[PDB]
RNA sequence: AGCAAUGAGUAGGAAGACGUGGGGAUUGUGACGAAGCGUUCGGCGUAAGCCUGCGUGGAACAGUCUCUAGUGCAGAUCUUG
RNA sequence: CAAACUUUAAAUGGGUAAGAUCCAGUGGUUACUUCAUUGAACUGCUGGGAUUAAUAUGACUCCAAGUGGGCCAUUUUUG
RNA sequence: AGGAGUGUUCCUGUUUCCGAGCUCGGUUUCUGUGAUGCUGGCUAUCGGUUCCAACCGACGUCUUGAAACACGGACCAAGGAGUCUAACAUAUGUGCGAGUACGGGUUUUACUCCUGUAUGCGCAAUGAAAGUGAAGUAGGGAGAUUUUGCUUUGCCAUUCUUCGCACCUACGACCGACCACGAUCUCUGAGAGAGGUUUGAGUUGGAGCAUAUCUGUUAGG
RNA sequence: AGUGCCUGAAAUUGCUGAAAAGGAAGCGAUUGGGACCUUGAUUCCAAGAAGUGCCGCCGGUUUGCCAUCUAUCCCUUUGCCUUCUCUCUCUCACCAGGUUUAGGCUUUGUCUUGAUGUAUUUCCGGUUCAUCUUUUUGGAGAGGUCAGCAUCAGCU
């Protein structure tokens, strides 16, 4: 009896544990759980919670812009929660030192031949348990298809929402609230 | 084992009506009717299950004995329960024969190991 | 029950592959084969032998 | 897995033999989760419609 | 290789596995307890061992090993070592001794078997 | 804890874990002892500190009276000091709350029947009891009912923002820990800074959770009317009175 | 997997999770797209802007490849032709030449940056931005049909 | 029709 | 494992379990008696349900991890008997 | 005497403010503004300041259900 | 409060009394954290399954409202109601990643395995169309680094200047459309340069594709 | 199993036994009553029989602690050579050159062979002995359940 909100008891949004089957992720974060919590170090509890992300999150960082992020700081190991795909408009890789969940193969072709170490996250824990003298980085969560479509909808004005459309071109949904001449602009 | 036994309920929740009507079968369901005084929770009436009545941690599935029983089919499975026998009562099968049954009961007084069922096909 | 009820399923190639390669894997270690037997007599895993 | 061992080639008559051979880099391999998924999919390419 | 690793493959699921509610043991030879866990489980673990009665009438103890640092872990033939032992308080010695060798951190529960074991004859 | 290595049986990765196990246990020996001694210290200075607040509280109540005879041998009357804390009661209780006077109970953390809290006397902190006043019995407490709801019935909230625990106030390590900054190291230093109203009552008050009372021996007499009225009731404030309800609800 | 489905663990509830007061009708608001013009208007105007009237000229016949243009950038090019390029960085004499039109593009557009190697590229049609930026590396442009 | 779909075809 | 606070609920949402017919893998029971059925011999689980003594019965059935569905009834002036 | 008059005019309610997203000093940019380095807005640097009333207290994005017959009570109130 | 043990060495309490200036230190017996102590009845009671008594309680659906003088329901068994296909969409798991996934060749023959050439969707948008077709900065920020406060080799600072990911907020540049200019040329055109209370589902060193399942929308019994 | 004959549920019906019933009965919670079902532990020390048959000691057989010597795994390229594969690498029609595989060779720094035999399994004849099991005869030892009084710790 008790003039409570909820009377909380109150519940955490985000993720509390691993949803993958995979047996190396779940072995990864196992390490990362031990390490987060007797280490102290705050690199080690963030690396531990980007682990535990879907997919969309753990999105495909380029070469190309690991090259830019990495350009002053050209020691540092670059780590990234996520994977690694090789940029075909690069055209000379950067040697680097990356640590990251996943290597498409040509990039780490590109890498390995153009002198540049390619670590796994277990490797990265025997050199840098604390995470001294590294770079965390992510690739855009927002910048995708899908993402596109969210926010105000699309016929509200000054939305840049694209709408949901079978197809391109003119006689769909280039009229009547797109023009001026049918009807109104908006 | 065998710590203090305290139960909450001893009598089962049977179904509202089962006493009533002889389709309405014992096995507790849920009133989900809108107008219900089960559900709705009147004054001397069937009581619901809530998790509340839930028995102790410690002492949940403990035989009056003091064991769990572990329930056993074959000669073999009977070797599962050997260290574990003070803990655990071996409860011997459903299907089991005459014959397999000696064989069981004989393999089980090797091992020092409680057997529920005695003078269980003679 | 209709007949056209969508029977098949196309598996990627890619993840078909990895998946013969880990079961071959899984061919060696005794602790998966045991696991899964009677592996007493056996000498070795692998288990090779001549053409 | 991280080695690949020489094993021993056998006779069909006998219980050793002097051949032997190097383990062929499928065996290094890393997945239950996988082949679980895959076979569950393809077990259902045989089905006959009813 | 990895015990962790070939774990999360038949932690769930594997020939042994025998459940009753709650409760699950495991058959396997190389196994104090027949608990199904990464510490105490045969086909898992680096260097597992069992104390079994020995399969002779039961008139003895096996104690049941593997060579040491995985020598010989894809010959399973040659990997699996016996020792055979006398039912005796003073036989407890020499089995105190040939498991803290292999393993130290057992050998409280083998000191714990090898009592119960000695009061087992078919 | 110490391993044993097994004298009969040896390990190399074993002799690592043994070694630590050393230089753990003597930096924790000397740590227990040194920690032991500066403990040992401070309860001295708490022990004395005790005393002369027993002076204070005796000599207070003896210069408030001499102080109001010596005025009244003069023709004039002496104007006491107005009580700076009050112990709010609550009386009725969830349901049936327009949304004011829900949120006002809310900030003085009176959020179930039979709670006490101690809270401040402002302009502002008044204002505020004229809103509730039909849900709450209120009044000046004493060094008798402060000290006996302290050590009876007190609890105190331990954590961040988010959860507190509330733990039972069995120790003076618990109070020392978390409000050492501003002196207050013993049980009996709140009920000082209770009692007078010190510069951190804020702090002293708010680490205390809000006291939880039974019902009180004797009844109430009728909750419904004021405790002025010739029909004797309850809600309202008491200036002094509620110190004998108080008494019973412990 | 009926099994997972919300029916399953649903039954046993009468409503059958679609509400006592309002039911599961029907053709409750029409069929299809029905009722756009009327009813269904507020969903219409935002979600769907511009669906309703006519703009363009309309084309009779239009085919297809005709007008098909598939474009290449410049920021590209190199990954079209690696062995050249480590051949025409050195020499400074003849050049690493791109036939933009066997990889299968027939435009070329200069969204992107280019090393300062001497190449010549050969498309169909060039971007003028993409001809700027393709001289200023020291490239020549030629014109196929 | 409702909430924000493609209108179906 | 420890500590604290909390616990009403139709329409509705989500989570973990119980049960049924088949497929794959694995561990078994059975003409010295399988399935089903009956029962104040009984037991376990908050509950869905599970285990089991005795009787009848006369030929096949079950546990575990997965895959799959024509998968759970008191009602429909429901249908057939 | 006044719901469709008012000099005057409460209670209860409503707005905004109470500093780290701040204050001052000084230089620059400008097609604006000025008679004018006069202003204006934005910026670089250099000082001053850690919670500057009370009380309490951790504070977006996506996807979707049900619902769109309501009724009652204290005070206000229209036929 | 209860399977054993040893025993107070440390610790708080109470106490013997010795010294230093009510307060602290040293010392002796006693009791706690380390307490369950003594004793009896029955070996059938205790307990359990059933039926019965007694005191108190206790009158499916639409609806604001049902025990209703609202409707359905005599009893029992068995049968009986969100399914399948397609088009999308978000979410999540798995694979590969600027890519990604009808035939033929093999075969024990509806599985499996391999494979050439295209196409799909994506990698560029924008105009009705002719067509044309892409330079970052600031503020807050995860984390690292350099340094200042506290039980100590660990604890939290905002103490520092160093770089500041994602993302949000503010403003730019570039591309297409519209509007309004134009030095100079090989003058049906090109184009230095410079715009605009206009406009795009644009852009800013690319994330998508295939597959699995749920939920939703729509078509179909 | 006796001819609409395998098993043979419920509704319903007859008898027998058992209760209950003053204008309904059922039901919840709590006891009681009547039928009916259900319980010298665990051990410990001697002697005897019935089991069992370890090591030891031989013949045969199979593992190999530890000290040594050494292989390829792997990368480190070297001297290559052969067969593959990819490639807008070259006069170009063919050979050659890089890329990817395999193989036979090479310089170079914790999943095993061959010798030494801590130890160990299996196999019969033994050579009999340990061991522990159940049991029957004494000796020392009693759990279970329900209570009574007592002392404390909390709340009252």
């Amino acid at each position: 009896g008790i003039d409570l909100e909820r009377n909380g008891r109150k519940k955490k949004g985000g993720r509390r544990t691993v949803k993958s089957q995979n047996p190396y992720l779940r072995l990864l974060v196992k390490l990362y759980q031990f390490l987060a919590r007797r280490t102290n170090s705050r690199f080690n509890a963030v690396v531990l919670k980007r682990l535990m992300n879907p997919k969309r999150l753990k999105a495909p960082m380029s070469l190309s812009k690991l090259a830019r992020h990495m350009k002053g700081k050209e020691d540092h190991i670059a780590v990234l929660v996520g994977s690694v795909t090789d940029d075909i408009r690069m055209v000379h890789a950067p040697k680097l030192t990356v640590c990251a969940l996943r290597f498409s193969e040509t990039a780490r072709r590109r890498l390995e031949k153009a002198g540049g170490e390619c670590l796994t996250f277990d490797q990265l824990a025997l050199r840098r348990p604390k995470g001294s003298k590294c770079v965390l980085l992510r690739a855009a969560t927002k910048s995708r298809e899908a993402d596109k479509h969210f926010g105000a909808a699309p016929g509200t004005p000054g939305s840049k929402a694209r709408p949901y459309v079978r197809s391109t071109g003119r006689k769909f949904e280039k009229a009547r609230g797109r023009r001026k001449s049918r009807g109104y602009k908006n | 084992v065998k710590r203090s036994i305290v139960k909450k309920r001893v009598k089962s929740f049977p179904r509202f009506q089962s006493d009533r009507y002889k389709r309405v079968k014992s096995s507790w369901r849920k009133p989900k009717g809108i107008d219900c005084r089960v559900r709705r929770k009147f004054k001397g009436t069937n009581t619901m299950p809530n998790i509340g009545y839930g028995s102790n941690k410690k002492t949940r599935h403990m035989l009056p004995n003091g064991f769990f029983k572990f329930l056993v089919s074959s000669p073999k499975d009977i070797e599962l329960l050997l260290m574990h026998n003070t803990k655990f009562a071996a409860e011997i099968a459903h299907n089991i024969s005459s014959r397999k049954r000696r064989e069981i009961l004989e393999r089980a007084d090797q091992l020092n190991v409680l057997v529920l069922n005695r003078s269980a096909r003679l | 029950n209709k007949t056209w009820r969508r029977w098949h399923r196309k598996v990627n190639v890619t993840q078909k592959r990895h998946a013969v390669a880990s079961a071959v894997a899984a061919t060696g270690l005794p602790a998966l084969v045991m696991a899964r037997h009677r592996i007493d007599e056996v000498p070795e895993l692998p288990l090779v032998v001549s053409e | 897995a991280t080695a690949r061992p020489l094993v021993s080639v056998y006779k069909p008559e006998d219980g050793t033999a002097s051949g032997t051979s190097l383990m062929p880099s499928v065996f290094l391999s890393p997945r239950p989760d996988l082949v679980r998924f895959v076979h569950t999919n393809m077990a259902k390419n045989r089905r006959q419609p009813y | 290789v990895s015990s962790e690793l070939l774990w999360q493959c038949v932690r769930r699921n594997h020939c042994f596995i025998r459940k009753f509610n709650g409760i699950t043991l495991s058959a396997e030879r190389m196994n104090l307890t027949n608990k199904n866990t990464l510490k105490y489980s045969g086909i898992a673990h680096k260097q597992p061992l069992g104390l079994n009665r020995h399969g002779a009438n039961n008139g003895c103890i096996a104690l049941v090993t593997v060579q040491k640092c995985s020598r010989a872990m894809r010959k399973p033939t040659r990997a699996v070592q016996v020792r055979k032992f006398k039912k005796s308080k003073k036989e407890m010695s020499k089995v105190m001794k040939a498991v803290a060798e292999r393993r130290p951190d057992l050998l409280k529960v083998a000191n714990k078997k090898m009592k119960k074991l000695i009061r087992t004859n078919s | 804890k110490l391993l044993r290595p097994m004298e009969g049986v040896v390990p190399e990765r074993t002799k690592t874990k043994i070694a630590r196990d050393v230089k753990l246990l003597n930096k924790m020996k000397q740590a227990k002892e040194a920690h032991a001694k500066k403990v040992h210290a401070q309860r001295h200075a708490l022990k004395m500190r005790t005393y002369k607040y027993v002076s204070e509280y005796r000599k207070e109540r003896e210069n408030l009276i001499k102080l109001k005879r010596e005025a009244k041998a003069k023709g004039g009357f002496y104007k006491e000091p107005e009580a700076k804390v009050i112990l709010a009661t609550r009386i009725k209780g969830i349901n049936k709350l327009a949304p004011k006077p829900k949120m006002i109970l809310r900030l003085f953390r009176l959020r179930q029947l039979h709670n006490a809290v101690f809270i401040k006397v402002n302009k502002a902190t008044i204002e505020m009891l004229k809103a509730v006043q039909p849900f709450i019995t209120y009044g000046y407490p004493t060094l008798k009912t402060i000290r006996q709801l302290i050590y009876k019935r007190g609890y105190a909230k331990v954590g961040k923002p988010g959860a507190h625990s509330r733990i039972r106030l069995q120790a003076n390590d618990i109070v020392s820990q978390h409000l050492g900054k501003y002196g207050i190291h013993g049980v009996e230093d709140l009920v000082h800074e209770i009692y007078t109203c010190g510069p951190y009552f804020k702090q002293a008050n708010n680490f205390l959770w809000p006291f939880k009372l039974n019902s009180p021996r004797k009844g109430f007499t009728s909750k419904r009317h004021g405790y002025n009225e010739p029909r004797k009731g309850d809600w309202g404030n008491r200036e002094e009175m509620i110190n004998e309800l108080v008494q019973r609800m412990i | 997997t009926t099994r997972l489905r919300k029916t399953r663990k649903r039954r046993g509830h009468v409503s059958a999770g679609y509400g006592r007061v309002g039911k599961h009708r029907k053709h409750p608001g029409g069929r299809g797209k029905a009722g756009g013009m009327h009813h269904m208007r507020i969903n219409y105007d935002k979600y769907h802007p511009g669906y309703f009237g006519k703009v363009g000229m309309r084309h009779y016949h239009l085919l297809k490849n005709q007008y098909t243009c598939p474009t290449v950038n410049v920021d590209k090019l190199w990954s079209l032709v690696p062995a050249t390029l480590e051949k025409a960085e050195q020499s400074k004499d003849k050049a690493a030449v791109i036939d933009v039109t066997k990889s299968g593009y027939f435009k070329v557009l200069g969204k992107g940056d280019l090393p300062k190697i001497p190449v010549i590229v050969k498309a169909r049609f060039f971007s003028k931005i993409a001809e700027k930026k393709i001289k200023a590396a020291g490239g020549a442009c030629v014109l196929t049909g | 029709v409702s909430k924000n779909n493609v209108l179906p075809n």
